[PDB]
């Protein structure tokens, strides 16, 4: 539909909202790319960057 | 070996009658522990909080009554 | 004692002129101040109070000590026989929100025997419960 | 006048906690079966008079202290 | 000095009522006589029974400290 | 659409006798004396009493009538004493010098002493309520004019219960009468609202403004003409006015223009009586009128045009928001408590808007030459908006726990905030620990600046100063509006934006108020407080019908003391405890608030003035470079003007001495009730009953101790009447002493 | 009235007009006799 | 008894649901047969539309699914009385907690044990002296 | 967790199980009253402590008593 809240990963009993702050394509694209959760580094190096 | 009427004095030594006195309502059959049901006229703290009244009735043994007619 | 009385204080003296009219009686200063002469004071011009239980200021404590000493208890009386007296109508807890007026009056006017009346309960036992049929608390 | 008032709030503190571990004896490490009829099981006897006591003697002092400042203020 | 001395023997009076209720109801009362059981600290007894705040004896050293705090000023 | 009902109940007097008949577990017997406590914290619990919504309402509709007799005879016991024990006669014959008293005082035990000389020879209590400023601005002459008020309202006192008697015994209406809230809403703003305002438009226009023209030309008392007799002879106002030689005519032909010798858009204050001006009010209160009667014209009744509201609320629904307010118009109407919340929320926005309007725009005359009646007017306000925004908070969580119906409200608003009520408290009590440490710890931090002796590194003007620089470009635009963005206005909305010093008896009026970094740092202080008391009451709303502590919040009621010690402990839960705690942070929310107002308004505003133009203040200005500091505002605030309430004795200021140190009593009294609980007193209280049956005296009703609701009602109870004795004894006895 | 005299007879009512007799009674001798911190 | 079967009921999403603690430590699953198509709230926070039929519920305490079955039990007039609470671990085992005798509490049934009942009053309750440093209790022993 | 130790003058009259809000009571049969039942308490690792079972009692002095011992997530009423 038009709703643009709606619920955390499919499943609506987890405590969280898909949200366009929380749930958004630019929020996990931009979060998941922080050197804290960006996929294929050592730890140093992402805790060099932090 | 009470009637149903007569006034008697409490020796629970736990309860919130300890001492007044109590008329015995009703004396149930044997076998049962507590079978002497004896009401009194002062409720005790029995209840939620701020509710207007308690509770009188109670069944009490044989052995920790003490009869004053 | 070390205390001036306030016939002779100074500072009492010089506290008499200007005392303040307290009720619409337009000199009620000028009596306190010769009211108010008969006791001692301090250095600071205020009446003290002897204490002591000497009859000669028995004025300042003892004769308003014994009044009060029989007011509270004409009113203790009146609460305690009362409450006697609705031990059992038909149940006392509505004659104790709601008051049985005529019954309370009786007791209002006629508890002026109240020290003779506590003797006589006192004798009779009806004052003073056994210390065995008192609903105690658990030890 | 530093020296009395730290003596005096050393001294409220230690009977404050004299009947603090009072109270503890009497949870802990009271038997009535020993202390039979003692001065201690008859302290105890009559405990409703004693702080019944003690009630009147706050209230017969406190009724009339605040009295007598409020009417002296 | 009348006046304040009768203060203080209000003060250490309360704060005598308080103690001395609070050892001698360490054992138990109307209210709950398993008070032996329950230990010396311990919350409430839950909002049954009118609702039993400050039920035990600890709770009484908790009130007692407010007024040697308060004598003693 | 009328429904009435005749004769629901009978009137009887042998129900009196009998307390307790209203609810079933107290019409039983007081077995307890706790069912005395009981009586009356259940007696306006009528929600609890009947469950059908029809005697309810009919209920409340008579609870209305009998309130607002109480009102009218509490403002006939105003006019009266106005009109017997005052001056008012002779504050009218010279209003700068002397000052109002409307109670005098029996001399009985040396109480004649409070009859302080106001002036004039006549004794009395000083008052601060300022209703004689009201009486000038009404039109009031005489004291014959004021009785006669006073007895037309306790006519309207006995009318008003006799139509409370008759809608409840006689003729009480029904349910859809109550539940017409769309001719109810359109009738109240037209003819209550709108149409009140008229009627005060044209007794503005008729009686207000040419006595006070008159008034302000320096006419004496006994010499101005009657009020009828301008309606009487036209030519008496005529002689006044240009205007009214034209007659009714041009306002019908839309000819306004030459209506404006009399109905200006002057603005700012009048020079000569130091109030707002009576033509510019007249004004204002005829286009408020006009509005809203207009808008009392928006909701169809029976005529066909009109918007009902139910398809109002069906339109509005985003992608946000899922199904809108769809079921809100179901709520509104179906319960009291939504609409005593939503009544609260606003009434209590609106008397501190109240305040916060007549202090820096006195609509009356003679009003801030008075600084005890501005102040006390002032934080009277506020404290009854304060109240009134506590009491919504109490009552949306009642409408949660009794009121709230889930089945009817499904992915609409209501349901859709209940939904994320974790995602709403934990950003509240993050913004209410960001302004925390970011209003108090610059204070601290200011203070331990100034302590340790080095004063360039505090928060002040001359140190790293915090300049407000959004609310000084918001006075530069109200000094720059009339002219640019109000052409037809001559003065400013206020002179406290921007503009000259306004002096009238040798006192300020209103002076320009400059935002210093001390305004920066005391209003950021004025958000803490109202995040966290709006933090408070809100987690008392949202989880007031269950939670993840405990789920069954919504079965034990709104007014329980806990679920139990369990789960670490749950004492304090319910939503009546949010409010117990809202109430308290009420009191320092506006305690600050009211400080702030007056230490500004002494400092900065106040004081006499010089004819050479320079303002001497009443604390010469100590808020600039003091009142960052908290040992500033302890020492220059409440150590320096408490003086006034300490030194006088014997003097007609000597009544507030003895309610300062009352103040102080009852908050120390509060704090037994609030730090301890009841079983304790339970404890204790059995014993004096043992003590009692010693001597055959134990009465048969079971005494025993309050209730822990009981218990924290009344501790904040005696807290808050404490605090607000004490700062109002202290803010009397200091205006009161300044003048 | 088999009601009204109930409710004049209540214990708010009563200890009200108790305490309006007793306070009349003090004003008035506080009046005529004013003043009195002994005998 | 070890695998849920049931649909999850028509619900928006909310913020009090499941936390962390569901995938590592424990949560709970209440399953239960409707009627029809209704309306519940619940204890998570808002309402929900119950399906029809055999459905599913995740929950994370025992309190909230208890007062959820107290809410399926009174509230209703097509009472539900044959719901089934169980406890799932994140190692896939799942535990049936209620009513798992098979009747409900409320009334006696014959295979019940009484666990945990004494054989005195509170006022025959022993002192804490003669136990004092046995390290027990003066209820338990 | 905590102790819910039932005592012998508990009377069957079931107010405590249908009033516990977490499954732990439960009424097993007896031969000491007129109801022939008493409570009893299996499940005490899932009892938080609340005594709303020790405030719908009709016997003096509660005949069922909860004994707060130790705690644990359940026993603590944790969702985290
Ligand atoms: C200024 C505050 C204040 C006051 C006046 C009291 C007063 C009292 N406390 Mg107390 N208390 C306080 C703070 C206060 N407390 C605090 C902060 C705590 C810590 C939590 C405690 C903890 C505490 C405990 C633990 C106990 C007391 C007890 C008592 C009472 C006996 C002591 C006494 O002095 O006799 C009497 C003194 C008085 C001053 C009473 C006069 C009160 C007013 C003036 C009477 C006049 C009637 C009044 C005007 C009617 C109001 C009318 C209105 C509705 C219009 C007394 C009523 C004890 C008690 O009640 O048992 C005896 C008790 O056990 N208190
Ligand atoms: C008239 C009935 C009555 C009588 C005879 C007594 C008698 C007594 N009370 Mg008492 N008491 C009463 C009513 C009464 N009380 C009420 C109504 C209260 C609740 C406010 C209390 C609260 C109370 C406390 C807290 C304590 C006593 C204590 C005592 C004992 C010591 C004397 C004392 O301090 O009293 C002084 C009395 C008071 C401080 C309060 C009573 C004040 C009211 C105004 C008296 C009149 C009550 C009533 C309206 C009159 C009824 C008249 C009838 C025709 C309707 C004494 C046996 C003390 C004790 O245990 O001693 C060992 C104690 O600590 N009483
Ligand atoms: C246009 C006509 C009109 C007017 C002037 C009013 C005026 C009022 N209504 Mg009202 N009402 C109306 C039509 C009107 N109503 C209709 C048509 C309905 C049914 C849909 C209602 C249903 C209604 C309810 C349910 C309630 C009111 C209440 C009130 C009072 C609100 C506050 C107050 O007491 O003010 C102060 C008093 C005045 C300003 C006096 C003005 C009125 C004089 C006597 C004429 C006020 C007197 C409330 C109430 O009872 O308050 C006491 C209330 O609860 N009204
Ligand atoms: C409810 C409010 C109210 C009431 C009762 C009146 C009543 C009156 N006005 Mg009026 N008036 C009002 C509001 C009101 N006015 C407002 C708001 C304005 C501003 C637009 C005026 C402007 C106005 C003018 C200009 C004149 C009146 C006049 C009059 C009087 C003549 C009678 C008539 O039909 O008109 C009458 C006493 C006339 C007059 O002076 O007669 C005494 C007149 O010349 N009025
Ligand atoms: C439009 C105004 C309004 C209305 C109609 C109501 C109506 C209601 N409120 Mg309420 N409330 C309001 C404003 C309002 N409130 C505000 C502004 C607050 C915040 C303070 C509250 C806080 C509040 C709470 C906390 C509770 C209610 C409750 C209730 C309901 C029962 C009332 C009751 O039992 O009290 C009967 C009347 C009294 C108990 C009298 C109170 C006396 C006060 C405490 C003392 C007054 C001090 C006085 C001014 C100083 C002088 C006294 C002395 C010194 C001489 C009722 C529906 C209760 C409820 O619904 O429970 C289920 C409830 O628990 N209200
Ligand atoms: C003066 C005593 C006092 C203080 C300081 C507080 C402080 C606070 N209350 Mg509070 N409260 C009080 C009395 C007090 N309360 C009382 C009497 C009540 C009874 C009604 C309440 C009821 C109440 C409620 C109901 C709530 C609060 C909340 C809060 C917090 C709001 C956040 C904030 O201001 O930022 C934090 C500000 C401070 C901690 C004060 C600043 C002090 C400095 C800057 C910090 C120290 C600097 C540094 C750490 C020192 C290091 C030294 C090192 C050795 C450790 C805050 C901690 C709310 C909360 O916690 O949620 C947001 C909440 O909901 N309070
Ligand atoms: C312990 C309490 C106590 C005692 C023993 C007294 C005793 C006295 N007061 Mg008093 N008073 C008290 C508390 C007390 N007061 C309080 C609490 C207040 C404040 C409400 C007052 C306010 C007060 C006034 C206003 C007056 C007295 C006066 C008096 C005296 C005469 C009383 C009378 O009617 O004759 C008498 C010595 C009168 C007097 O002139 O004293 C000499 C007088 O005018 N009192
Ligand atoms: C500010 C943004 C704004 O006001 O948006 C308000 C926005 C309104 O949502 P919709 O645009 O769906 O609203 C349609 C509504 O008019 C129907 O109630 O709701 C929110 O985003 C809630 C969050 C408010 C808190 C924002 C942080
Ligand atoms: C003279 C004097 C003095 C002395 C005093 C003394 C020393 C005291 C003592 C006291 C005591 C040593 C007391 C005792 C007591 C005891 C008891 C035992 C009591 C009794 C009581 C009762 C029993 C009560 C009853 C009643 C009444 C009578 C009435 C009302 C009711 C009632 C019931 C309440 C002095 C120096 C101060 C000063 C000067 C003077
Ligand atoms: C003192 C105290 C009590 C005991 C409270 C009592 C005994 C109430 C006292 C009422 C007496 C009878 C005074 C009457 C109240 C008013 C003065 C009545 C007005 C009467 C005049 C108008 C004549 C509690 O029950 C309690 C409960 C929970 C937390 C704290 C506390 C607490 O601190
Ligand atoms: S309110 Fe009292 S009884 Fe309830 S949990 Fe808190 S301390 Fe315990
Ligand atoms: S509530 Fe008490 S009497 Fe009733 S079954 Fe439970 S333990 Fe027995
Ligand atoms: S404490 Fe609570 S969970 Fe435990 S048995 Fe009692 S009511 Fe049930």
């Amino acid at each position: 539909s038009n709703q643009v809240v709606q619920a955390y990963n499919g499943d609506p009993f987890v405590g969280h909202l898909s949200t366009p702050i929380s749930d958004s394509a630019f929020t996990r694209t931009f979060i998941g790319n922080l050197p804290a959760y960006r996929k294929g580094l050592s730890p140093i190096l992402r805790g060099l960057e932090v | 070996a009470l009637n149903r009427g007569d006034k008697v004095r409490i020796k629970r030594t736990e309860s919130y009658w300890y001492g007044d006195v109590g008329t015995v309502a009703s004396v149930e059959k044997s076998g049962i522990l507590y079978p002497v049901i004896v009401r009194f006229d002062r409720v005790n703290y029995n209840g939620f909080s701020g509710s207007a009244s308690g509770v009188n009735t109670n069944n009490f043994a044989e052995n920790e009554l003490e009869l004053v007619q | 004692a070390n205390l001036t009385p306030c016939s002779e204080n100074p500072a009492y003296l010089a506290k008499s002129k200007n005392f303040l009219n307290t009720t619409n009686d337009p000199n009620s200063g000028k009596i306190r101040a010769e009211r108010y002469a008969s006791a001692l004071c301090g250095p600071e011009g205020y009446p003290h109070l002897i204490v002591d239980g000497r009859f000669t200021h028995a004025g300042d404590f003892l004769i308003p000590s014994i009044l009060f000493l029989y007011i509270a208890g004409w009113i203790g009386w009146v609460g305690r026989s009362y409450l006697i007296e609705i031990r059992e109508s038909k149940n006392p807890e509505m004659q104790e929100v709601v008051i049985n007026v005529p019954l309370a009056i009786k007791k209002m006017l006629g508890g002026f025997l109240w020290p003779l009346a506590a003797v006589g309960e006192y004798t009779s036992g009806k004052l003073v419960m056994k210390d065995s049929e008192i609903p105690t608390s658990p030890r | 006048a530093a020296l009395y008032t730290h003596h005096q709030y050393i001294a409220g503190f230690l009977m404050v906690g004299a009947f603090a571990h009072g109270a503890i004896f009497f949870v802990r490490d009271y038997d009535p079966v020993a202390n039979k009829d003692n001065v201690l099981a008859r302290m105890l006897e009559h405990k409703e008079a004693l702080i019944s006591h003690l009630s009147w003697v706050s209230l017969f002092l406190g009724f009339h202290t605040l009295g007598l400042y409020v009417h002296n203020d | 000095d009348f006046l304040v001395h009768h203060a203080i023997a209000l003060g250490l009076h309360t704060t005598a009522l308080i103690l001395i209720k609070g050892a001698l109801d360490a054992r138990g009362s109307k209210l709950m006589p398993d008070k032996k059981d329950f230990g010396y600290s311990f919350p409430c007894d839950g909002p049954g029974r009118g609702g039993t705040c400050d039920i035990s004896a600890w709770d009484a050293f908790y009130l007692a400290m407010f007024w040697m705090l308060n004598t003693l000023g | 659409k009328v429904s009435v009902d005749n004769n629901p109940v009978p009137t009887s007097f042998e129900k009196w006798g009998k307390p307790g008949h209203f609810d079933r577990t107290l019409a039983r017997g007081p077995k307890t004396t706790t069912w005395i406590w009981n009586l009356h914290a259940n007696a306006h619990d009528f929600d609890s009493q009947t469950s059908d919504l029809e005697d309810v309402s009919r209920k409340i509709f008579s609870a209305h009538f009998g309130h607002l007799a109480v009102v009218f005879v509490w403002l006939s016991g105003m006019y009266f004493h106005g009109a017997k024990f005052s001056n008012y006669e002779g504050w009218l014959a010279d209003p700068t010098h002397i000052k109002p008293s409307a109670q005098v005082v029996w001399p009985i035990v040396g109480q004649g002493i409070l009859n302080g000389d106001v002036g004039g020879g006549f004794h009395g209590i000083q008052i601060t309520s300022g209703l004689f400023y009201l009486w000038r601005a009404s039109g009031f002459t005489d004291s014959y004019q004021l009785y006669c008020t006073a007895i037309g309202g306790l006519v309207m006192a006995a009318l008003m219960l006799f139509a409370g008697w008759f809608h409840y015994h006689v003729k009480a209406p029904k349910l859809e009468w109550f539940q017409n809230v769309e001719s109810m809403m359109n009738h109240h703003l037209a003819g209550l609202l709108g149409l009140g305002s008229l009627g005060w438009a044209g007794h503005q226009i008729h009686v207000s403004m040419p006595i006070n023209k008159l008034l302000d030309a320096g006419v004496a008392p006994k010499d101005i003409p009657l009020p009828h007799e301008f309606i009487l002879e036209p030519s008496k106002m005529a002689e006044l006015y240009p205007s009214f030689a034209q007659g009714l005519t041009p306002f019908f032909t839309l000819n306004w223009g030459v209506y404006s010798d009399f109905l200006t858009f002057k603005g700012g204050l009048n020079p000569v009586t130091g109030g707002l001006w009576l033509s510019d009010t007249a004004h204002h209160h005829l286009a408020i009128a006009v509005l809203f009667i207009i808008a009392g014209h928006m909701y169809r009744t029976n005529w066909g045009i009109g918007h009902s509201m139910k398809e109002i609320l069906e339109a509005h629904k985003g992608p946000f928001t899922g199904e809108g307010h769809k079921g809100l118009y179901e709520i509104l109407t179906t319960s009291w408590h939504a609409q005593l919340a939503i009544n609260l929320a606003l009434l209590g926005s609106l008397t501190i808007i109240v305040a916060q309007h007549m202090y820096a725009m006195p609509p009356y005359p003679y009003q801030a030459i008075d600084y005890a009646t501005q102040l006390s007017l002032f934080t009277h306000h506020m404290w009854i908006g304060g109240f009134l925004i506590v009491g919504a908070g109490a009552h949306g969580a009642i409408f949660m726990v009794r009121d709230y119906d889930p089945a009817k409200n499904v992915n609409n608003l209501l349901d859709r905030m209940l939904r994320h009520r974790d995602a709403i408290i934990s950003h509240l009590n993050w913004v209410c620990i960001f302004l925390g440490f970011h209003s108090f710890g610059l204070y601290i931090h200011n203070d331990t600046m100034r302590a340790l002796g080095r004063p360039q590194d505090m928060f002040s003007d001359t140190a790293i100063q915090l300049q407000p620089i959004f609310a000084q470009w918001v006075q530069h635009l109200h000094t720059l509006a009339p002219g640019a963005t109000a052409p037809n206005a001559l003065a400013t909305a206020s002179y406290a934006f921007g503009g000259e010093t306004i002096a009238v008896a040798g006192k300020v009026a209103m002076m320009p108020i400059t935002l210093g970094t001390a305004d920066f740092m005391v209003h950021h202080i004025h958000a803490f407080t109202i995040h966290v008391t709006a933090l408070i009451l809100l987690k008392g709303v949202l989880y007031a019908r269950s939670s993840r502590l405990v789920p069954d919040k919504a079965n034990l009621g709104f007014r329980f003391p806990c679920d139990g010690p369990g789960r670490g402990g749950t004492c304090q839960v319910s939503g009546w405890d949010h409010v117990f705690l809202g109430l308290f942070w009420m009191y320092n929310s506006l305690s600050v608030v009211i400080f702030h107002f007056s230490w500004k308004m002494q400092s900065d505003v106040w004081g006499t003035v010089s004819p050479d133009g320079s303002v001497t203040h009443v604390t010469l200005g100590n808020f600039a470079q003091s009142a960052i500091t908290i040992n500033g505002w302890l020492r220059d605030f409440l150590w320096a003007q408490a003086a006034n309430v300490i030194n006088s004795y014997g003097s007609a200021l000597s009544a507030y001495g003895i309610m300062f140190l009352a103040g102080h009593f009852v908050f120390a009294f509060s704090l037994m009730f609030l730090f301890s609980g009841r079983g304790y007193w339970q404890e204790l209280i059995e014993s004096i009953v043992w003590a009692h049956n010693k001597l055959n005296v134990a009465p048969a009703i079971q005494p025993r101790a309050l209730s822990i609701i009981q218990g924290r009602a009344v501790g904040v109870a005696h807290y808050l009447l404490g605090g607000i004795v004490t700062t109002w004894a202290f803010f009397l006895a200091r205006s009161l002493s300044i003048g | 009235m088999d009601g009204l005299k109930s409710f004049l007879s209540t214990a708010p009512v009563m200890i009200m007009a108790l305490l309006t007799f007793t306070a009349g009674i003090l004003i008035e001798f506080n009046r005529f006799y004013p003043d009195l911190l002994f005998h | 008894m070890t695998e849920l079967s049931g649909q999850p009921p028509k619900f928006g999403g909310s913020t009090g649901g499941l936390l962390s603690k569901a995938n590592r430590e424990e949560k709970y699953a209440i399953t239960w047969t409707s009627a029809s198509e209704q309306v519940f709230e619940m204890p998570t926070g808002g309402a929900a539309i119950m399906n029809e039929g055999e459905n599913l519920l995740y929950l994370a305490r025992k309190e909230q699914c208890l007062a959820l079955g107290t809410q399926l039990r009174t509230k209703f007039k097509p009472k539900i009385q044959d719901y089934k609470i169980y406890r799932v671990y994140p190692s896939g085992e799942v535990q049936y907690l209620h009513p798992a005798d098979g009747v409900f509490p409320e009334k006696v049934n014959e295979g019940r044990e009484a666990q945990g009942t004494k054989t005195r009053r509170i006022g025959q309750n022993p002192e804490p002296v003669t136990i004092k440093f046995s390290g027990k209790a003066p209820y338990e022993v | 967790s905590h102790s819910v130790k039932i005592y012998d003058t508990c009377i069957g009259c079931t107010q405590c199980v249908r009033a516990c809000p977490l499954d732990v009571l439960e009424m097993v049969p007896w031969d000491g009253c007129k109801a022939a039942q008493i409570a009893s308490s299996p499940r005490t690792e899932d009892c938080v402590g609340c005594k709303r079972c020790e405030t719908a009692c009709p016997t003096d002095f509660l005949s069922i008593r909860v004994y707060l011992g130790a705690e644990t997530t359940r026993s603590m009423g944790l969702a985290y």
